[PDB]
């Protein structure tokens, strides 16, 4: 079966780089697509893209061109760049498949100058 | 964006009876509209897809139905384990889009 | 089975495919008709080993599973034996997966070379839908 798993820091500062990474077990990533969603604060959740199987991405125009999806088949994972994060970034964040069946459990990120 | 909007916002209700949530959409999405549920401390499950399109493992009181806008979710006398959140989601374009959630709490 | 034009038109526009990702009706009906001349049961071996299911003829190498294929990756999780139904519900649910590619809809090669750039919606004209 297959199960999905997020990671990468907690904590980071304003204007960097966030960088996650999911990891899939259970069958291959060339198996599917493969997204990310985000909480934030108040229960809102937004849809931030997901790759398909050629490789094109989609990606919410909300974002405005900061995010990058990637996947890498040898290991298989799948990863999301945020650039320049600010204090709105800060959520909670899944990967999931397309579908909807799979969920990661989800990663709370906070951005904050400290 | 197409709009998804939810009402209730809240909902409370005893164990035993049966509601509605409702969700409508800006425009017409046609059946591309799913609902997933979010309790506490846990990642959204998908509970009906295209509307109407009952998923494997998920108990059989819940059924969606509606198209084009108006869209309802209804469970069949809801029990403790359905206390949380609701939201539906259009994929009929790109960016897809979520309501903003109804809670579903114990009166 | 085999659709009748407005018949199967009303079917996808009931199947919400009116605008799925931004493909007018038409495009499904024109493009049902030159991949399988509207039959839910068409099928078509293809020299690597696939075939090809249904009113959509979906392909085995890539989205459905029928077990005799190598390299199947079945992208939409199905059996392919649900693609050759007269309900057309699965085939609708694989195709907009596979139209939510950045392919789109030029992944149907008879759509490709019988339907893009004509007029499609002549595919929907003279129905109640």
């Amino acid at each position: 079966d297959v199960q999905l798993q997020e990671s990468g820091p907690s904590l980071v500062k304003p204007s960097q780089t966030l960088s996650l990474t999911c990891s899939v077990t259970g069958d291959s990533i060339t198996s599917d697509y493969w997204s990310w969603i985000r909480k934030f604060p108040g229960n809102r959740l937004e849809y931030m893209g997901y790759v398909s199987y050629s490789g094109s991405t989609y990606y919410n125009p909300s974002l405005k061109s900061r995010i990058s999806i990637t996947r890498d088949t040898s290991k298989n994972q799948y990863y999301l760049d945020l650039n320049s994060v600010t204090t709105e970034d800060t959520a909670t964040y899944y990967c999931a498949n397309w579908d909807g069946d799979y969920w990661g459990q989800g990663t709370l990120v906070t951005v904050s100058a400290a | 964006d197409i709009v998804l909007t939810q009402s209730p916002a809240t909902l409370s209700v005893t164990p035993g009876n049966s509601v509605s949530l409702s969700c409508r959409a800006s425009q017409s999405i046609g059946n591309n509209l799913h609902w997933y549920q979010q309790k506490s401390h846990e990642s959204p499950r998908l509970l009906i897809k295209y509307a109407s399109q009952s998923i494997s493992g998920i108990p059989s009181r819940f059924s969606g139905s509606g198209s084009g806008t108006d869209f309802t979710l209804s469970i069949n006398s809801v029990e403790t384990e359905d206390f949380g959140m609701y939201f539906c989601q259009q994929s009929n374009s790109w960016p897809y889009t979520f309501g903003g959630g109804t809670k579903l709490e114990i009166k | 089975k085999v659709f009748g034009r407005c018949e199967l038109a009303a079917a996808m526009k009931r199947h919400g495919l009116d605008n799925y990702r931004g493909y007018s009706l038409g495009n499904w009906v024109c493009a049902a008709k030159f991949e399988s001349n509207f039959n839910t049961q068409a099928t078509n071996r293809n020299t690597d080993g696939s075939t090809d299911y249904g009113i959509l003829q979906i392909n085995s190498r890539w989205w459905c599973n029928d077990g005799r294929t190598p390299g199947s990756r079945n992208l939409c999780n199905i059996p392919c034996s649900a693609l050759l139904s007269s309900d057309i519900t699965a085939s609708v649910n694989c195709a907009k997966k596979i139209v939510s590619d950045g392919n789109g809809m030029n992944a149907w090669v008879a759509w490709r070379n019988r339907c893009k750039g004509t007029d499609v919606q002549a595919w929907i004209r003279g129905c109640r839908l």
